[PDB]
């Protein structure tokens, strides 16, 4: 699916320019799990800006499906990321005075479709995630790790292709943080759909299948995986953090 | 979904966890309907004083209405901030910029307008108390009766939408300006600003003891001095919150060791970071909140003077310039079964040098010290004293002398005659007055000569300072009894109102303080309010981002009977800072010209002080009960 | 008890105080109100309203102090009759949590009652085989083999018979009956009765009846002469039993006497328990050991008491006291 | 409930404006307080008494709605939680109650587990003696009454048996177990076990398994198995039976015909009811017929479908479907 | 010390019921250093959570140093678990307000021990750890294996009887996990405090001195150690573990 090439971010506030990014060649096709990581002041908030298109993008050649940013606008660019792209934030943000399922129903309410099939995909959702039980709770009465999976959820209801996603542990513990990381997993597995994170925890990092290693930029020396114990694979990212 | 049920359950929230803000709402608007309603009631102008009356009202109403404004805007510019979560929300859905507008535009036009409507259905029953209250300050009698006026309705109506739209204005003016899906250890300066500022602090105060001493003294040289005291206290307590707290608690901690229990931890965590964000506003309630006390118990202390100037610059109950008003006056009186204990007494007028008994300096000019006009009596008239030849009493208090016009013990006195001077010594002071103001200048004391001595000095009769008059015809009243009729011939006398009387001086000080201290008042009880809601309103995000501070302690085995215990002492410390240097500066100003106004002071301060602290601490006691609903549900 | 009371009603009597408060300010600030007449007045309501509280305490706090004391009473009627309709609430409420449980409780005895009798219904539907086995086993010929199936058909009927009768013994108390019953004549069919496993096992007996008249139950004693004389037999080999009838006192007392290998004096005690069984031979470990126990339950109501006198090597003496006639005076007249 | 919180405090609102009323009445009557300035009083705590009261309306009647609300249907934590003194008594109240009827369950539970334990091993002392007439039975030489004996030990075998799988169905769904079966040594099992029976009627059994193997679970199938033969063969006498498996499509189908009685059209659909007899024949009161209502529960979960081909004087065909191969991998696999 | 008697636990909704014991009852004595593992859904976890004061405990009956602890009231169950039972958690749990020295000292605010006692306390702990270097330094300047020690000195510093350390040695490398697991069996061996723990790592295991496999909620056997060489005990466990 995406082809990343040529990873360019300008910069040059008052008179100081700095090259964050330095030109990178990034390759994955369906259902893969990569993550990029790398170290604190090399820009993971700017990964996002260039890759999550938060921000105006500055250089580079990167298509979706074939869909370069660089030849298209402002306005037809949110339009594609909100009928081609989906987030997943550090800090969750559900309303309060709204319901659990509420939430997850909000992003398919603007559309004017039946209700009969909204009905059914946040039982589908409900029952594949486990939160079908708290259908009529509210979002002040429940734990952190049931939130974070709630707001995980509400970005996969409206039919989505790719789901960017940053350090998704920040506001979770150890057990919380490996039972979402299950659940991703295995979403991924049962519905075919890349996942991208940029996160800072090993531990998050080894549930990968290809982790990219950056310093200021094009520097790769990316592992595989491929049949790894899960253990040793976790020791061998550490070692390679550590002495990089 | 269901944009019109989504937006009354956002009402509905808003209006829970708003309460205090509907309340100022409702509080403001009936003060402004009550000062309104009563400048335009007929009944108003009964109020005689030396100030002009209704046009007073029209002052406290503008510079209410600027307050208002003020507190209003600041309030609206806080709650838009803390809803930037739901912002970027409702643009990556696909919501555009023109609804969330009317999203968060109908949330808040009905919790105004429906405040703004009760207000002034609640405005229109107190309006009686007010006039009631007024009139008896003043001490006047009237009818006032209840109605309705409707030109207050019309002011109050235009002000607040116009209040409303400059609301809008800046509420629009955010929404789409942020957006774009955006969703330690002390250094070398900051260990030096804290003591700058200190010392700033100290040496302003220091400078502000002296003012009217021995020092300083000449017509212009007082607002240089004035300007530096106000200039150096106003960036002294800037300096303060942004330096030297931080000084202070860095020493308490590596103080303490290591062994912090809970409640210090709890408190030395807010109050070293958070207390240096917020150093523009503290400094400004401080400041207000002194000069209200202060203006307030002053306008207290003249209402003690009120009583004994009036009672003083007059010698007896009445005083009379021209011989045949007061004979006729007299004749008037005769048939008004009043028996008079008249008493008269020629006075004269005669210069002396008394540079010689002032133990100051010669700063201390006030006119040539060997050329003062004093007022002279003779011996006989006086029924109290019998002095003798070469020996001078001096007459009078008049406590600003004794600050300003120091005089020593028994030295030696000579009287500037004309061709002749003889040596006196100060036996005494008295503290009665014998000649009414009017005779004896502005402020300055009588003297008693011998008979004998003014056999001489009386048919040397020096034609160069004597007055117009040389008597004190002035009738007296008998024993404790009804004197009104006795005032209302008096005033039927003298159409020209060139006589004094001892109970008419009485009326228009007291008026006109009794008005300074109706305005003064309210206007601090309706800052006193504002400041309340305002520094509660912050208290929600500090709590909602300690709340994960929370959750880990609990973990660890402490229950919320301790958290709640040390919250209860975080609360008193956030608390109170700012009145206790406002308390500080309130008592190091008044102490300055304490004796400008009255003669008693420490009646007045005290009750100001405790009634502030009283209404200003229930907002304190109203913030616990928010942290223990957050700390509840921190599982 | 006075301290809840204030600390509740503490939101009327300050809205009390403030009335108070401002009629008091109103009164003072008008130039045509007597200050004193209003004086008066509140302080003539503040005496009315102390005596008119301590009235409203002493009748209100009643209901919620019955229901206090009641959460761990022995008794449950000690709520009081509700005169509020905040209190006949809470009377609903526990009112019928507690008539939820009383049938909870009751529909669980019933089903487990029920499933009892089709227990012991599919007892009596495998009982017909058992005598259409008893039937064909009567049906051979040959001595050893006869012997042998007879012997089984014996052992396995007394076990179900035994465990019948445990499922009847839970109810027993409903079929007592005490009348005169001839003892000769009954351990003669009851000899016979054991006759394949004396048979089998080569073991001999004596019979000593100096008494022949008792007073329990037919069937009932009828059981306890099974358990008895099982017991022996199975714990005795080759051995005479010896069984003696006497009136010690005013107690009729059967002594039965085996020859047997005897028990452990460290075990003498502990045979009329549940599940006791022999431990020293391999053979002995399918054994159940109820049938002392249930026989010990049951010779309560009956008014039979046990007595044994076992020695390791000798045999085991058991006694059987038969209760005083006088002693059925009593229980008659009942 | 405005009407409930007006009538149970109709006290302080009385006194509040009893003490009005007096204050207007000494206002009117007496020439010496002027009236225009009482009823200013009156309106002004008439207002803040009004505000006072809807602003304790909600405080107060909250939790004697969360009461009712909860009743005895379920959520028994949806009580709002206390906060008055009053409100805590009741609680406490509540939550004993609740305690005590977790125990007396917790209570009941056990004895029936106890109990349940105490029949299962009666049910073990029943097995092994089970063994013991197996081993002895099977040494005697006679034919017919050998072949009489065969099959009632067989028949109490049959009965004790299913009781077995009553008590393993009481928590079937805990035993879940597919894999490759085959069925032709389990049919020469039964015919085994069945031999002289069999023999005795005189069915001659005509095997011809083309289908080899069939994924399901072994024990209760072969129940079913048993089972429905034993039906098909007391709904028949003197008649052979034909056995046939053919690889129907994706599905193995075992045809049983045979030429017995039949059954009625009037009474067919009322085989498979719980307790069915066939009251044509005295020879099936023997039959208990708890065997077809348990298949038909058992076979539930395991998704086995029997068509029934049953014809008057001309034989009955019984046709169970297998669950095909290929269904069995959402359950291996997943 | 700790003797477990038919402990009995259902994990239930009001509408399922799902048990996850199973005939658990441990017999527990005074200075052993024991480990309880087995599977991934096993109840292990729960176990030790009903064990401490975590969880309440349906059936049964528990004795700690000779305290019966099941029917009594919350509020001296928490004086109970608060000067008793200290903990280890997956995380490290530490504030950032705060430096190591205090962090370690805070949950002594209980007692008042002065100043002295409590000074010297602190001294003797920390020079075991080797933390004494690290008195006053915020937490964010430490590397992630010291923070894991500096929890553990936290936890070791009011002498409690039983230690229910939950997988410490999660999310470190290879030779600080050796250097905190070697550290804390010195420590055992110096001060007698029983200290139960729980893991997945064979090498972690190592160290202990029993191992209990609880698989489905039953025993299932258990090793004893003895005077083995270290290595000849970890490839029994290996090769037991390859038994499972
Ligand atoms: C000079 C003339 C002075 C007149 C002053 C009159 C002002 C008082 C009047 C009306 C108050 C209107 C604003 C407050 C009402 C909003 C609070 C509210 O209603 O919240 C509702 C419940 O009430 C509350 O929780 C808040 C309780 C506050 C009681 C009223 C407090 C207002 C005045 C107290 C302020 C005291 C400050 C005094 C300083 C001088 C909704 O909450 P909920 O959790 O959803 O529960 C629903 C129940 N089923
Ligand atoms: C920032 C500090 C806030 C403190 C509270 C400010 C409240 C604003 C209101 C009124 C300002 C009053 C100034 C202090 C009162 C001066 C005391 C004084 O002058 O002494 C005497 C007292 O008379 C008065 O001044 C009237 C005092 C009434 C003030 C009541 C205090 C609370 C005011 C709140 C009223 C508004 C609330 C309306 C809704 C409840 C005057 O002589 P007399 O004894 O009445 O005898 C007359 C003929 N026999
Ligand atoms: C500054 C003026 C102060 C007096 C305001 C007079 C208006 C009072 C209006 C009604 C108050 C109702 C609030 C009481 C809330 C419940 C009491 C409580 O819970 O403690
Ligand atoms: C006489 C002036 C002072 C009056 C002080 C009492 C005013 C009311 C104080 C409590 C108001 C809020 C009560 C409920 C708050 C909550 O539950 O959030």
């Amino acid at each position: 699916i995406l082809e990343a090439n040529k990873i360019r971010k300008s910069y040059g506030n008052k008179l100081n320019k700095q090259e964050v990014l330095k030109g990178i060649d990034i390759h994955i096709e369906k259902g893969e799990f990569v993550s990029i990581m790398g170290a604190s002041g090399s820009g993971k908030t700017t990964l996002l800006n260039v890759l999550s298109s938060i921000d105006q993008v500055s250089h580079g050649t990167i298509h979706i499906n074939g869909n370069d940013m660089t030849a298209m606008k402002e306005k037809q660019l949110a339009e594609f990321r909100k009928q081609h792209l989906g987030f997943i934030f550090q800090d969750y943000n559900l309303l309060d005075t709204l319901t659990v399922k509420e939430n997850i129903l909000l992003p398919l309410s603007i559309t004017k479709l039946s209700k009969k099939e909204a009905n059914r995909k946040f039982e589908e959702v409900a029952k594949e995630l486990g939160i079908y039980e708290l259908r009529d709770k509210y979002p002040n009465e429940i734990s952190g790790g049931q939130k974070q999976r709630t707001s995980a959820g509400r970005a996969f209801i409206h039919d989505p292709s790719i789901i960017f996603a940053d350090e998704p542990t920040g506001a979770l513990d150890s057990k919380s943080a490996s039972d979402l990381l299950n659940k991703l997993s295995q979403l991924n597995q049962k519905r075919n759909a890349t996942i991208i994170m940029v996160t800072h925890d090993p531990v998050a990092a080894s549930y990968c299948g290809r982790v990219i290693f950056i310093k200021d930029g094009q520097m790769y020396t990316q592992l595989n995986k491929g049949g790894q114990d899960r253990q040793t694979f976790f020791q061998d990212i550490m070692k390679t953090q550590g002495v990089l | 979904m269901n944009i019109n049920q989504l937006i009354l359950r956002n009402l509905k929230k808003n209006l829970r966890n708003y309460y205090l803000y509907v309340f100022a709402l409702i509080f403001s608007v009936a003060l402004y309907f009550a000062f309104v309603t009563l400048q335009y009631d007929p009944a108003i102008n009964e109020v005689k004083a030396s100030i002009k009356g209704a046009a007073a009202i029209k002052t406290a109403s503008i510079l209410l209405v600027a307050v208002v404004a003020i507190f209003i805007l600041y309030a609206n510019t806080i709650f838009i901030k803390r809803r930037s979560k739901e912002i970027g929300l409702f643009q990556l859905i696909g919501m555009t910029k023109h609804k969330i507008f009317r999203i968060l535009s109908a949330e808040n036009v009905m919790l105004y307008f429906g405040s703004l409507a009760i207000g002034v259905a609640a405005g229109f029953s107190i309006s009686k108390l007010v006039l009631m209250i007024l009139f008896k300050i003043v001490d006047v009698k009237a009818d006032a009766k209840l109605h309705f006026s409707e030109q207050a309705l019309v002011q109050t109506v235009i002000v607040f939408c116009g209040i409303y739209l400059l609301i809008m204005i800046m509420n629009y003016t955010f929404i789409k300006k942020q957006s774009i899906l955006s969703l330690k250890k002390i250094s070398f300066f900051q260990m030096l600003i804290g003591a700058l500022g200190i010392v700033l602090i100290l040496t302003g105060y220091y400078v502000s003891s002296e003012l009217f001493g021995g020092k300083f003294k000449t017509i212009n040289e007082l607002f240089v001095a004035m300007s530096f005291i106000l200039g150096s206290v106003i960036i002294g307590t800037f300096l303060f919150y942004k330096g030297s707290v931080t000084f202070i608690s860095n020493i308490i901690r590596k103080s303490k060791g290591g062994y912090l229990n809970i409640s210090e931890v709890l408190s030395l965590s807010s109050i070293m970071f958070r207390m240096k964000s917020n150093a523009l506003l503290l400094t400004i309630i401080t400041t207000v909140s002194a000069l209200a006390i202060g203006l307030l118990s002053l306008a207290y202390i003249s209402y003690y003077s009120s009583e004994k100037t009036a009672e003083q610059n007059v010698a007896a109950d009445f005083s009379f310039m021209n011989e045949k008003d007061a004979k006729l006056f007299e004749n008037k009186l005769r048939e008004s079964n009043i028996s008079f204990v008249k008493k008269a007494t020629p006075v004269l007028q005669a210069n002396v040098d008394i540079a010689n008994i002032m133990d100051g300096t010669p700063k201390e000019m006030q006119g040539d010290p060997g050329n003062m006009q004093l007022a002279v009596v003779s011996d006989k008239d006086v029924k109290g004293v019998d002095v003798a030849a070469g020996e001078a009493v001096f007459s009078g208090y008049t406590d600003l002398l004794q600050k300003i016009m120091v005089f020593k013990d028994s030295g030696v006195i000579k009287v500037k005659s004309k061709h002749e001077t003889q040596p006196l010594k100060y036996k005494g002071l008295r503290e009665e007055f014998l000649v009414s103001y009017t005779f004896t200048s502005g402020g300055m004391p009588a003297v008693i000569v011998d008979d004998s001595l003014f056999k001489q000095l009386d048919k040397d009769k020096d034609p160069r300072i004597q007055l117009a008059q040389s008597t004190f015809i002035g009738v007296n009243v008998k024993h404790d009894d009804q004197m009104e009729k006795a005032n209302e011939l008096f005033q039927q006398v003298n159409k020209k109102n060139e006589h004094l009387s001892r109970l008419d001086t009485s009326a228009a000080q007291k008026s006109l303080f009794g008005m300074v201290m109706f305005i003064v008042g309210f206007l601090g009880l309706t800052f006193l309010i504002t400041s309340g809601c305002i520094l509660y309103f912050k208290q929600m995000g500090e709590s909602e981002d300690e709340k994960p501070s929370y959750t880990i302690l609990r973990k660890l085995g402490f229950t919320q009977g301790d958290l709640i215990k040390g919250i209860r002492i975080k609360q008193m410390y956030n608390f109170g800072i700012p009145l206790v240097v406002g308390l500080f500066h309130s008592y190091f100003a008044v102490q300055s010209g304490w004796f400008l106004f009255g003669s008693e002071v420490w009646a007045p301060m005290i009750m100001v002080m405790v009634l502030y602290t009283a209404l200003y601490s229930i907002f304190g006691f109203l913030s616990v009960l928010y942290y223990k609903k957050v700390i509840k549900s921190s599982l | 008890m006075i301290k809840a009371f204030l600390i509740e009603r503490r939101s009327w009597i300050a809205a009390f105080l403030f009335q108070q408060a401002l009629m008091l300010f109103i009164a003072f600030v008008d130039p045509s109100i007597s200050f004193g007449n209003v004086l008066y007045m509140v302080y003539l309501c503040i005496l009315f309203f102390i005596i008119f509280l301590w009235f409203r305490y002493r009748k209100e706090t009643a209901f919620y102090k019955s229901l206090k004391t009641w959460e761990n009473n022995l008794d449950v009627t000690a709520i009081n009759e509700p005169e509020t309709p905040f209190e006949a609430m809470v009377e609903r409420s526990i009112a019928g949590q507690t008539e939820h449980l009383k049938q909870t409780a009751a529909r669980h005895r019933l089903a487990l009652e029920n499933e009892k009798d089709e227990l012991m219904a599919w007892i009596h539907e495998v009982k017909t085989p058992l005598t259409a086995m008893h039937l064909i086993i009567d049906r051979m010929e040959e001595k050893a083999l006869k012997s042998q199936l007879s012997y089984e058909w014996l052992r396995i009927h007394l076990l179900l018979d035994q465990q019948l009768h445990q499922k009847r013994i839970s109810f027993i108390e409903n079929d007592l009956s005490v009348e005169f019953i001839q003892l000769q004549p009954l351990i003669f069919k009851e000899i016979k009765d054991l006759q394949s496993w004396c048979i089998q096992k080569g073991i001999g007996f004596d019979i000593q009846l100096e008494a022949k008249e008792v007073l329990s139950d037919a069937k009932w004693l009828a059981f306890i002469i099974r358990q008895l004389l099982t017991n022996a037999v199975k714990y005795s080999e080759a051995s005479e039993i010896e069984i003696k009838s006497f009136q010690k006192g005013e107690q009729t007392q059967l002594q039965v006497k085996d020859c047997g290998r005897g028990i452990d004096p460290k075990d003498v005690p502990r045979i009329f328990d549940k599940g006791f069984t022999s431990t020293t031979d391999h053979h002995d470990q399918a054994s159940t050991g109820m049938g002392l126990y249930l026989a010990k339950k049951a010779a309560a109501p009956l008014l039979i008491h046990i007595d044994v006198e076992s020695e390791f090597g000798a045999g085991t003496v058991f006694t059987l006291t038969f209760p005083i006639r006088n002693q059925f005076e009593h229980v008659i007249s009942v």
